[PDB]
């Protein structure tokens, strides 16, 4: 009462507090709420979160004491070829969602080390050869297309949706129109980075902008060049698409072949007379 | 390049890309009652026995246009029925002046506050309405 | 050496026949054309005659050096995809 | 002062009594059970059939007969569930409170709990971020 | 394609439509037995006593008669808790060494 | 204790038939990690444009489940690593230089746009398919945007930031004693292996390539420490292994598994990267040789719960994800693809096969004894004491 | 008077034969084994009463597919004929359970069906809503059984590690 | 030979966006975009 000073402000504070205790707010959004009232003295405000049983789902990252550290596993107890015991302080990392059977059943003082080993083997190693490698980049410059492309199909699909609601509407409702963040869908992400690809990867943000608080002015608009540049991409792929698929009808089937592409060379150099009689294994020659 | 769109980019890229804090995700004020969960909305609505109809979600909003006039949801309500649910505005500001002109003053409202407080775990104990 | 090759393949033989033998195309390839026949423009499909007496006529054509490698080459593949490399020097070790 | 490890005391008074408690009720709930042996089964068998079916009638008869026989013991397991869960709920709070307490004082010191300061490794942790802020002031 | 994703759409639906009305039933008999419980604990006239540490009480067992120590001065529930402590499981009362020796 | 065989024709056996609930949500296939990196979700996508178009939809029921919550992920992960992945832009990581150094972040695991929600996504399908099957609705249920088993409770390993199938055997674990995990991907299931190392609820068990390989874990004498001892199985093999040497070796591991272990819920990790042609692992596997272990682990009859994982050509993992779904509901598919909106990807002859190559198989009759002889031996101290009454698991 | 007395230092975990005989027991972990098998069993009971009541309260527990969505068929301008050179928003149409429509084929009959109806909802609901809450008190009593004995596995740790051992 | 490689997808003109840009403005209420056409 001594804080908030003025009598018509506190007296919309105890209203607040009273619809908590009415059974009709929650806890989480009481103290949200509160926020206003209350954010600017921290002692007030933690006192109070105590008071109300008010606990965080997580901690922050500007406030937690028992950090994540970069160990060098070198200097560890060891057991079997792999595993090396934790220092005993980088064991109590919070975890704020366990329950007691997920403190029973988890692992949390041995960590892995990855010994580097060499293979008991006397071969040549197995590599990749150029016609694989060409397939590679084929297929990375097929999924480049195809991600632009079927991410701008979706901003389609949800700004067609809006544009069909807003034909249907007054002016006043066209003054009255805001979307929320995520435009009325699941998704939250893939509508602002088609638009920052579209437009710009800088001034999209006011174009994302005036479609949160404009959407009847601002996404008609932005859907008559969503649908453009879906032409002119789907244009360009289905023009690639002859020269990719020439580029595989032959280095697929040299594709698959390990052995031969080089068992050329290699029948001419273990059919030689040396070889032939080393085979016998009771002439002795000397090991290489 | 230009000494106008050049603070112009900067000032907008000071304002969209930062570190994501929790202590700067944008906070409704407490007097707009749109910003209440729609489920808050129909417990008050429901709790001081106003007279409202129950609102439109955000997806039965939108899927008021020529096409959208032939689905179930539509023609449930919009035709003659009296469970014909209305737009979020409508019932907020139904709210907000319930609101601001049925009024408290405390005596009742602590003791009332610190009971609920003191037994938020227990299941049986005084409703304070119910 | 070579007899121990050939045994594998005419170990192989009937399967292969009656693999290349029964081929179906899958239609709708067939009318958007998206298949090639490089290998049937020249011949070097294994059409319904057995697939050994045609490496056998292929491997005297590469010899009297008519056929080059690489077709001889891709022919095997395609009609073996990972079972005949041990003839791609039919004509070098018969040479020697 | 001394040290008379108190926590410790009784915290081994407790749990030797946490597995004498439980078995009572666990042979009670074995006792529950001994009834409902030639119910059970028949009941789940009718129920999945006529799940996964003129008869069906006195089939769904059969199935209320057996279900009305079988009610009473259903209500002996929950009430023997609840008196042990307020015991064990008193011999956890217990528990909970001789450990606390043990932690508080030091039947268990405070370097061996929470390890020792500097530990040979971490030299890579304090490279690595001694470089970061290194190179942040250049 | 959207054939299938009609009825894609529509067994969705069915779905969360179950799930909401076996979880509101789950949800009231919860509330029921719960309601039980805490009436019959309200006819216990005398409770049972158990063992437990001596703790430090206002005008009581030894350490503040004898004007040796101070009270236990139990804590509030949520409050700043040390991580470790929130690792070993927890209930953390009792503020600063409780024990009365 | 290996005779090596001829490896016979995939068949479904008609005295069983599930209920598939098969998970997908159709924002998946729309992340990417960046310009040249060898994962690509977009393959998820392609896996379900087959599922459509072969007339697969019918038998089973398709379900976005909802996202994964903070709290649900931190179920596993400390605070920090989950706060960091929530707050981390291809932006703003210049603000983040010391956690990226500290959870090891930049180059094998890089941030891009939708990380936090491709995790939602993975977790969410994960634990929903676990809900699902406790609740006695599904017999399989497949969720193949998740199987990221690399990831460490705290730090980002291997293409993986979220390690969605702890989260689900967790919830597994609330209803069951005993939980079975097999990965049969070619790398090693290391994140999971570390996470129940010391317990005995939950066994590991690693089909993998060990050499100068990623991650370098899951010898044949890593075994568990503590109470976990004898209850994490590593099988390394070598490369060029193929179907009949593959199956004769995966069919008596799993066997005596099940015999002793008695688990009664399997989860299946079914990556590909596995394959022959795949462009980071070295086996020489068929479709039908890597769809034969799906076969067998359902065989059995218990709760399965069949994740994606690896697999970094797209087409090949689409092509054996849509024949592994076909057999799981006793279906053996047709080989001539049908025409859908990816109807490339899959030269030269459009068909429904995974071609092996001529490569050399490393593996021989006296390594694969002694591996499986060893294995044979560790997995006899993990039975159930003999009074233990059960529920016929 | 050795059997009879106090701890008088950490390492008496180990080294006292009696003390030792309870922290190191491998009873609190067979406990909560028991505890699971019995959760197990009454989670199949919980299941096979749980789609009875939903048989009876109109919902379809059985697996809805494409077939049996009687969706009405539509009709748009595509599938071009050869080389030639709404019902769409409708519902469902779910016909019924088939253990339901199993059983119709008088009005004393009718009745007397009515009622064996009316009672199987509500037995079932009785008792699934009881075997609920059995579960529900067994997890509470399986957690507090493996927090103790996670408390006794370190205890007898940190003891072990005190003395060298 | 080989070696043939797809050019990278692009994107709206910077005069086809700073026409948007500023119809967008007018059409809203806010005062003129700091490049204009
Ligand atoms: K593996
Ligand atoms: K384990
Ligand atoms: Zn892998």
């Amino acid at each position: 009462k001594r804080y908030i000073g003025n009598k018509h402000l506190y007296t919309e504070f105890l209203k607040i507090l009273n619809l908590y205790s009415q059974d009709i707010l929650d806890l989480d959004d009481l103290v949200e709420k509160v926020d206003f009232y209350l954010g600017s003295n921290k002692e007030l405000f933690t006192w109070f979160k105590n008071f109300v049983g008010y606990q965080e789902k997580t901690k922050c990252i500007e406030n937690i004491v028992h950090e994540k550290h970069r160990l060098d596993l070198d200097l560890c107890e060891a057991f079997g070829p792999s595993y090396k015991r934790l220092p005993k302080s980088d064991t109590f990392m919070p975890c704020s969602g366990r329950d007691d059977m997920c403190w029973e059943v988890l692992n949390d003082e041995w960590v892995g080390h990855p010994v580097w080993a060499s293979e008991d083997s006397g071969f040549i190693a197995h590599r990749k050869n150029q016609y694989e490698e060409t397939l590679f980049k084929i297929e990375e410059e097929r999924h480049e297309y195809d991600f632009y492309i079927e991410s701008n199909l979706r901003t389609i699909q949800c700004l067609e949706t809006i544009v069909n609601k807003i034909e249907n509407m007054t002016e006043n409702e066209k003054a009255n129109f805001k979307l929320p963040p995520g435009l009325g869908h699941t998704s939250m992400t893939i509508y602002k980075k088609v638009i920052r690809k579209v437009y710009d990867k800088e001034r999209g943000f006011e174009i994302i902008d005036a479609l949160h608080e404009h959407p009847a002015v601002t996404a008609p608009v932005v859907l008559k060049r969503l649908k453009q540049k879906d032409e002119e991409w789907r244009r360009a792929q289905r023009e690639w698409n002859k020269v990719w698929r020439e580029l595989e009808q032959k280095v697929f089937f040299k594709s698959l072949d390990h052995l031969g592409l080089t068992f050329k060379q290699a029948d001419k150099k273990l059919l030689t007379t040396k070889q032939l009689i080393s085979e016998i294994s009771s002439i002795k020659v000397d090991q290489t | 390049l230009t000494a106008a769109q050049q603070q112009y980019i900067k000032n907008l890229i000071e304002t969209h890309i930062t570190d994501n804090h929790p202590d700067l995700r944008p906070k409704s004020h407490p007097m707009d009652f749109e910003e209440y969960t729609d489920a808050f909305l129909r417990r008050y609505k429901d709790h001081f026995q106003l007279d409202v109809p129950d609102n439109l979600t955000l997806q039965g909003y939108l899927l008021g246009s020529k096409l959208g006039a032939k689905t179930y949801s539509y023609k449930r309500n919009t035709q003659g029925q009296h469970d014909k649910r209305i737009h979020k505005r409508d019932l907020a500001n139904v709210v907000r002046r319930h609101f601001d002109e049925h009024s408290i003053k405390e005596t009742d409202c602590i003791p009332q506050f610190i009971y609920k407080v003191k037994n938020q775990k227990k299941k049986f104990k005084m409703e304070f309405r119910g | 050496t070579i007899y121990e090759r050939l045994l594998e393949i005419k170990q192989m033989n009937e399967r292969v026949t009656k693999e290349i033998n029964t081929r179906s195309t899958v239609t709708f390839a067939k009318d958007l054309d998206l298949l090639s026949s490089q290998l049937s423009e020249m011949g070097l499909d294994f059409v319904g005659e057995d697939a050994y007496k045609q490496v056998l006529r292929l491997s005297r054509r590469l010899i009297n050096g008519d056929l080059e490698h690489q077709w001889f080459e891709e022919s095997l593949r395609q009609a073996y995809n990972n079972k005949a490399f041990k003839l791609y020097t039919i004509d070098k070790v018969t040479q020697s | 002062p001394a040290n008379l490890f108190p926590g410790l005391n009784d915290i081994t008074d407790v749990l030797e009594e946490f597995p004498l408690a439980t078995s009572r009720y666990l042979t009670l709930l074995h006792e529950i059970d001994a009834k409902c042996v030639h119910s059970m089964p028949n009941l789940n068998e009718r129920i999945d059939k006529f799940l996964k079916k003129q008869t069906q009638v006195r089939l769904l008869n059969n199935i209320n007969k057996i279900y009305e026989e079988l009610m009473p013991s259903l209500e002996e397991k929950m009430h023997v569930s609840s008196i042990m869960l307020d015991n064990l709920d008193r011999l956890t709070s217990r528990l909970e409170l001789a450990y606390e307490v043990a932690i508080k004082n030091t039947e268990i010191p405070r370097g061996l709990r929470l390890g020792v300061d500097n530990h040979p490794a971490m030299h890579l942790h304090h490279e690595l971020m001694e470089k970061i802020e290194s190179k942040s002031n250049s | 394609e959207t054939i299938a994703t009609r009825t894609f759409i529509h067994q969705d639906f069915h779905k969360k439509v179950t799930d909401l009305r076996a979880r509101l039933l789950n949800r009231t008999t919860q509330t029921w037995y719960d309601i039980n419980k805490e009436r019959r604990d309200m006819d216990i006239v005398i409770p049972d006593v158990n063992y437990h540490v001596p703790i430090k009480l206002d005008n009581k067992t030894l350490s503040c008669i004898t004007g040796y120590a101070s009270a236990a001065q139990l804590c509030y529930p949520g409050e700043p808790v040390a991580e470790d402590l929130a690792c070993e499981s927890i209930e953390y009362r009792y503020r600063a060494n409780p024990v009365d020796k | 204790v290996y005779e090596a065989t001829p490896f016979d024709p995939i068949t479904v056996k008609p005295s069983d038939k599930r209920r598939v609930a098969y998970f997908y949500d159709a924002d998946v296939g729309n992340y990417a990690y960046g310009a040249g990196h060898p994962m690509k979700p977009h393959r998820i996508r392609m896996a379900h444009s087959l599922i459509m178009n072969y007339g697969l939809y019918k038998k089973m029921e398709i379900y976005r489940a909802k996202p994964a919550t903070k709290q649900e992920m931190c179920q596993f992960h400390t605070d920090e690593y989950i706060d960091f992945l929530s707050r981390v832009t291809p932006d703003n990581l210049e603000m983040f230089k010391r956690e990226s150094v500290k959870f090891n972040v930049g180059d094998d695991c890089p941030v891009f746009d939708g990380l936090y929600e491709y995790c939602s996504i993975s977790g969410g399908g994960s634990m929903e398919g676990a809900a699902r099957l406790n609740r006695g609705k599904c017999d399989v249920a497949v969720n193949y945007a998740g199987g990221l088993h690399h990831a460490k409770k705290s730090e980002a390993s291997g293409f993986c930031y979220l390690n969605d199938i702890v989260l689900g055997i967790i919830e597994l674990l609330r209803y069951h004693p005993r939980v079975l995990y097999i990965d049969i991907d070619v790398h090693h299931g290391d994140g999971v292996e570390e996470a129940f190392y010391t317990t005995d609820r939950v066994m590991t068990c690693s089909f993998h390539k060990y050499g100068e390989f990623f991650p370098g874990t899951g010898e044949l004498r890593d075994i568990g420490v503590g109470a976990g001892k004898n209850y994490a199985v590593n099988v390394p093999l070598r490369d060029g292994i193929d179907d009949a040497t593959y199956r004769s070796v995966f069919e008596p591991v799993i066997k005596k598994i099940m015999e002793w272990y008695q688990p009664s819920a399997v989860v299946l990790q079914c990556g590909g990267d596995s394959l022959s042609g795949d462009r980071l692992g070295c086996f020489n596997l068929s479709m039908e040789g890597h769809a034969n272990c799906v076969n067998y682990v359902k065989s059995f009859g218990i709760p399965m719960m069949v994740v994606g994982g690896g697999g970094y050509t797209m087409r090949n993992v689409a092509r054996t994800w849509c024949f592994e779904t076909g057999l799981l509901n006793n279906v053996v598919l047709d080989k001539d693809l049908p025409y859908n909106e990816y109807y490339e990807y899959y030269g030269p002859d459009y068909k429904l096969s995974v071609r092996p190559s001529n490569m050399f198989n490393v593996n021989t009759p006296e390594y694969l004894d002694k591996v499986m002889t060893n294995i044979f031996a560790n997995l006899e101290n993990t039975k159930y004491a003999p009074s233990v009454q059960l529920n016929h698991t | 008077k050795e059997i009879l007395t106090p701890i008088l230092s950490l390492g008496d975990i180990i080294n006292h034969k009696t003390i030792s005989r309870t922290f190191s027991s491998p009873i609190l972990k067979n406990l909560a084994l028991q505890i699971i098998l019995m959760i197990e069993k009454e989670q199949m009971s919980v299941v096979r009463y749980s789609q009875f009541l939903e048989v009876f309260l109109g919902d379809h527990p059985e697996p809805i597919y494409e077939s049996n969505l009687n969706l009405p068929s539509y009709n748009h301008n595509l599938t071009l004929p050869e080389d030639r050179g709404d019902p769409f928003f409708a519902l469902p149409r779910l016909e019924q359970s088939n253990a339901l429509l199993s059983l119709l084929p008088t009005a004393a009959e009718q009745q007397q069906l009515n009622e064996e109806i009316e009672s199987a909802r509500q037995l079932s609901q009785i008792a699934l809503q009881r075997n609920k809450e059995f579960i529900r008190n067994l997890q509470k009593i399986r957690k507090s059984v493996i927090k103790a004995n996670r408390i006794r596995g370190r205890i007898l740790n940190w003891s072990r590690e005190y003395l060298g051992i | 030979y080989s070696t043939k490689t797809a050019p990278p997808l692009q994107s709206l003109k910077p005069d086809e966006v700073t026409e948007d840009i500023s119809l967008i403005r007018e059409l809203t209420g806010q005062p003129p975009a700091p490049f204009r056409l």
